[PDB]
């Protein structure tokens, strides 16, 4: 029986409870994207990488949602390799940074996937 | 309409079952599943159902010479017989847009179901579908919020999302309840649920309950970092109870509520789905007491009916039951109104139960919950039959884990996003998944303990 | 209850089926014809009847321990086998009162009726019957009148009350439809009344009609002088619209409203229950959409438990159905629900479908509405079977007379009172009737008028 | 009942002298200690209690026709003499469920007791004990919070709870007053106290006194990390000030405010449960005026009496007297309020003074409140006869330390945990009380100051 | 709508121009009385009213690729002469039901009306004719009582 | 003053496609927009309450958003929340929520909503601080012709 651990156990939403994604697993995740023609964009977060509640307390509002964009979406991208070379520009602009993926889907016309990419050392 | 008076019974047969005729876009259809007593022919039964749910009166009375009961009267325009039972048929009946008032799904039942039933000229009456044009469509709120709004408040993406019942649902304090809710919670699910039992009753009030599920449910989101909720049951005796949860919710700062659409009322439902709108709460509608009236095939109402009916009157979620344990046909039924419950656009399909192209103009899709007897084995199926867009919810399947609620949790939101992941990735969830199951517990114990436990 | 855990499915049987226990009489009774699947021993049946219906879980969970559940579960403690019907048994479950939310009738059908008709080991099921405890009927009001007040504030005594439903239900104007209504009641007619599907509509909104029917009925009270009442239609989209339109009817003096409660729902019929009571208004229920629920005998809810709940949320008059066009039995069995909302107690009686003594600690009766294709013809029967405490409503039955809604109206008070002073003297109405009702035509053109129409 | 008239006198006796009757589970029961006055037999007295407590009139009136009165007449049906008392008797009276307003102990104490005391045929006459049927139980909502609901919300467990009277009653200032307040409270008691004679007055209005005693509450709930209350006295002099009071306590985010039940009354005391039970707030319940109605035997009400009507109206704590100071027996009467307080059954015992068993049907249990003239070394003994589930109060017990109110409240808190300690090391309190006490004195000098000074 | 971005100007006509568009039955519809600027030609002319009175930039901005701008795009589906007019034609313009606020005239107005006026390729513009489909229709409350009632 | 912003001129943007993004993505696009410089975002004349983006909820991520951006940049920021609606009573509505989430400006469509409804929304907007921004939608219908109508400088005036 073990007891699921309290300290230093954020999560950062889909595929964040599975072991870290190797780069092979990060390109599959973006292929993903690809195939079903959505546009593939990162995000990042050097303050607080979690929700919180600042600025207001009425139902559905929370601060900490919105990360900023890594320049914009990538329309037409063709290629997970692309996409794979921004996460390392942006990790090497923002090494202290969590990175997120995320697609948006022009045709339901919102943002529709949103996967942690990269966490900073010691989380 | 009309006279030359000379009182006296008459008879329906021609003026209600009209063969001929072509639907507005602007008329509500039905699609009932009639069968009639023996020696009824069909038009005969067609008529009467059309008669019965509209004008038709047991003997002539003058004041119909002061309209044009045409433009009022349904009319059975079609009828074809049901493959594999003897005298049974499905009749097609229109109604004008202007028997109904608009906005109000009370009333709308009320002219179509609230009087044939129980006209002796039939054997048995199923309502199976209803055509909402979307004239009518434009008079209703629909959901608070819907499926893109609601994942956008809580920014969760790609993956269906997780809530677990309280259990034992009647017995524990308020206080115990909440620990049960704050260690679910922990764990990876992103809602917990009260019981549709649990209103307010002696060992556990209503504002106790909702104010230690509030400290619970803040101490998990803050744990973790993901935005939690818990379904707290407004659902009460009159209109000013109900409100008065609510209002507590809201004050709280709560993101979800809900309510039992059938038990409270359409009337309840819609009071309480308009004031979500404007206070910014989603709403999760449980569909107890809905078997007492679509289980049989032969009487009652399909649940599809009554699911367009809660899309009008307004939810951001409902139960939609599971597909697991049941052959095809019934798996294709139930994505029948899944889709029905989703989609702006659901063409006719009579392999899956629609028997009318529906057209939403833009009312937001509902969310349908997965709910009973489902455990980690299910999830392959689950993900593959629903897709992201549902709420897969574990109760004893929770609970029920052997290390507690949160490794219980923590094995079921693994086992997700294991299939999620492999899914994306192109395997084929229908013949890997209990493949994809077993080599997560190679590196989760938690989900290898539950595992175990189950199938 | 209680635990040394260790996680999995186990089996109920043992723990729902008590054949030894002895009910107290705090706990809600319930009477369910069970119709199981082939393979289902009725013990396992009713033993899953009271644990789907209560603390049954599909596997064990650890916070059982956290309680003593056998204070909180349904218990099947009597199974019987129904004649004439192979695997069909009667399983009585009873209920504690502490898993009830007080004065909430939404509270009492979700806890036993929410869950338990889908369970997969039973092929059909009905409530029948429910014995409500007296600590659980001191919680409701209860109807906002009742019989003994409403005859007093009418000042209508010794005989059955006489209404009419205005027809064509849609197409007329708000004036025209007054028209009708004055015409009915300056004949001789109590009430005129809103069809259940007249609520607000394109051609006649609620306001107009609500005044014009005023207008109406004040001057046939002016040129009668009896009390006069018109059922104004009260139900709406929402809980909201419903309170404007109860609160006009207060402003303009009037007697009685009316609500559809099942189309409506039970949240908001409650909540216009208690206006009611509070502003002195009458409240007369329509029951559309019950026969979708209680017309088959092996799956529903029969409707004296649909009657029970309505005598607790609140109700003065209830549309009961006509005895007549139906042999004994089925008279039977109306009779027996009729007892059950008129009187203060009512005992057992399987012969009329009454499974459980019923006490109701002085809350008042309600009103039993005859309604359904009846005429003149029919009126020694209905006084018989009804007795004085009753409605008799005439829709085709007095706009379908020859000579207008007035003549109508005649014919149907001269008819009623004939009938009403022969009882009085003395006569047999069962095997009289027709007599009375010739002789009365010798001195009532009106009403020899309208036996030459009907039958 | 009935007539057939002629005016006259007549005489009581046969009629409400009803020895061969069986109460029924819907009456109410009194046990009246009577006191004839002499030459009255004890049957005439019973009969006389009976009539002139319910339908007895001096002379006959013709009204009595119109209904049947037995129905509504309270009847003697039992009678025992009293040892160790001349021409005094118990009469026991039961009172039909119909004569009582729902929810009101206003109703139910002026119907009981709000004629008879004054009857000439009697010298003196008290009210010992009444059973409250369950179904009247459930007419009222009971305790806003209760015991266990109390202890969750207060994260309180397994020992008596401890509070402070703040002395002097009136004279010090708002600020002082707050000062008082932190300096006890920081100490380790967990609430402090207004004293019952403290509203609002010239040098201390209340307003003043609420903020600065949040002010001090706040700062000693920081200061140790234990949740603390300080009851505010919202007692006033119309509905309207207690209301504002108690709102006041609302925005502060307070716990727990007061209010002198029986100089207040029952309607207003009702009308502040409600509130307390719809915004979280706890509520204690002072016993002011009680001595002038409870303490005489011969004649007055027993306070059990006056605690059965508190705990349907509502509070979460009340006041009980100390035992400490008398003779067993009346330690007995004690004990048996408690339990009546408490408890959801307690059964009849005659030497506890218990006449009646009484059901509460899942009413929440009241906190009661041990206070007066007691110190440090009453401990042992209250922690033994009162168990966990109460709260002892320490007025001048705190205040009266040498070294002031927060090492006083320490002496208090370190002697009430080393007597918990004690008993659950299976000590026995009763035996060795003073020990338990004086091993404590060894390591803590605040303690050891206190029992120098004291006893 | 949709993407490959690089900033920039670009033109209307085609985009706006759809003289093969059938109407739904859910569209607005309108019917503009138009007088272009010498030198504009009228397929021009009716495809600037589309543009400016709903989704037309006057430069590319990347954020139509999160959406389906078709799906929104005012239409000109129509254009012909009028007689006796040099130079003044009546241009049909649909407009998607979703573009507007139910029940409110406020915002009908402010949509089709709000900016196209003051378009400087115009030299006039006057609004004929408006087709408000019955979907739209039954989100108004309409008259309070209406000439039965009233009589 | 009460924008502590003196010295040049402000600086705005509306926010495009003005139909079609989700509440949503239309406040990550005020936020990147703030963030940047500017001092305000604004909310499309024709932006009131549709289907594919009701006003609480564009209102709500638009307050996230803003908040976000000021807290990054130290400057004060606004978003004009267009309460322009059908009646009055939305209108209000619209108003009220804006002063519960403490921003700093509403928007209102004077000429289409109507001088009655611009002035109680004035009214409201003095007793509860809040800056109102005026869009003249629909002013060339009147002001563009010479010869007829009313120039802009008197509905300017009004
Ligand atoms: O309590 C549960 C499930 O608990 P568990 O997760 O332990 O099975 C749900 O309310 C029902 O399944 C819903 O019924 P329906 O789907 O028929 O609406
Ligand atoms: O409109 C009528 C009767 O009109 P008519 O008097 O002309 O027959 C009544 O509403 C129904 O009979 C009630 O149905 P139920 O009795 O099943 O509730
Ligand atoms: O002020 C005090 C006690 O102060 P101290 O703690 O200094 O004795 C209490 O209100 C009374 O004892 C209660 O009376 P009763 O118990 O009769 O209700
Ligand atoms: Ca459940
Ligand atoms: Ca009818
Ligand atoms: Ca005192
Ligand atoms: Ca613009």
């Amino acid at each position: 029986m073990q007891v699921w651990p309290i300290l230093n156990l954020k999560k950062y939403e889909t595929l964040s409870y599975l072991p870290p994604l190797t780069t092979d697993q990060l390109a599959r995740q973006v292929d993903y994207l690809l195939n079903n023609k959505w546009v593939p964009c990162l995000e990042f977060e050097t303050d607080h990488g979690f929700v919180y509640r600042e600025h207001h307390n009425s139902p559905g509002y929370y601060d900490g949602r919105y990360w900023t964009m890594w320049k914009l979406p990538m329309f037409g991208c063709t290629d997970p390799a692309q996409v794979l070379n921004e996460l390392e520009e942006c990790k090497k602009e923002y090494p202290n940074a969590f990175i997120r993926i995320i697609g948006f889907d022009s045709n339901r016309e919102v943002q529709c996937i949103s996967f942690i990419a990269y966490k900073p050392a010691g989380y | 309409a009309s006279v030359g008076f000379k009182a006296g019974v008459k008879d329906y047969k021609l003026t209600y079952y009209t063969p001929e005729y072509e639907t507005l876009d602007t008329d509500i259809l039905a699609a009932f599943r009639v069968s009639p007593q023996p020696g009824v022919p069909p038009e005969e039964a067609g008529a009467a159902v059309a008669a019965e749910s509209s004008t038709g009166t047991w003997t002539t009375v003058w004041t119909d010479g002061l309209t044009n009961l045409d433009r009022y009267k349904g009319r059975c325009y079609h009828i074809e017989p049901v493959a594999g039972e003897e005298n049974q048929y499905i009749c097609y009946v229109a109604y004008p847009l202007d028997l109904f008032e608009e906005g109000s799904v009370t009333n709308m039942f009320t002219s179509i179901v609230g009087n044939v039933f129980g006209f002796k000229a039939l054997r048995a009456l199923r309502l199976e579908d209803l055509r909402i044009p979307v004239a009518y469509v434009k008079t209703f709120q629909g959901p608070p919020h819907g499926i893109q709004v609601e994942r956008d408040k809580l920014n969760k993406y790609g993956r269906p999302l997780l809530g677990c019942t309280i259990k034992p649902k009647l017995g524990l304090s308020a206080k115990n309840y909440g620990r049960a809710v704050y260690e679910c919670l922990r764990g990876g699910l992103d809602f917990t649920k009260d019981d549709e039992n649990v209103n307010s009753q002696p060992f556990m009030r209503w504002r106790d309950r909702f104010l230690f599920c509030a400290e619970a449910l803040y101490k998990a989101q803050a744990e973790t970092g993901e935005i939690k909720g818990h379904y707290l049951n407004a659902t009460a005796g009159t209109c000013e109870d109900m409100m008065k949860r609510a209002v507590f919710a809201r004050e709280l700062g709560v993101p979800i509520v809900m309510h039992d659409y059938l038990t409270g009322g359409f009337t309840a439902n819609t009071t309480l789905s308009h004031y979500c709108r404007d206070n910014g709460l989603l709403l999760h509608i449980h569909r107890a007491m809905h078997a007492v009236i679509d289980r049989q095939k032969n009487h009652g109402m399909h649940f599809r009916v009554l699911a367009k009916a809660l899309r009008l009157s307004g939810g951001d979620h409902i139960h939609s039951g599971t597909v697991v344990g049941k052959l095809e046909g019934e798996r294709d039924i139930t994505l029948g109104f899944v889709d029905l419950l989703r989609d702006d656009y659901t063409e006719k399909d009579r392999s899956r139960g629609i028997y009318f192209t529906q057209s939403w103009v833009s009312t937001p899709g509902v969310l349908p919950v997965a709910s009973g007897g489902i455990h980690v084995w299910h999830m392959p199926a689950l993900t593959e039959i629903f897709g992201d867009d549902s709420v897969l919810q574990f109760g004893g399947g929770t609970l029920g884990h052997p290390w507690g609620n949160a490794p219980g949790a923590v094995a079921n939101r693994v086992a997700l996003e294991a299939c999620v992941q492999a899914r994306n990735e192109g395997r084929d969830l229908a013949r890997e998944g209990n493949t994809i199951i077993r080599e997560a517990t190679k590196w989760s114990p938690e989900l290898a303990a539950a595992c175990e436990v189950w199938k």
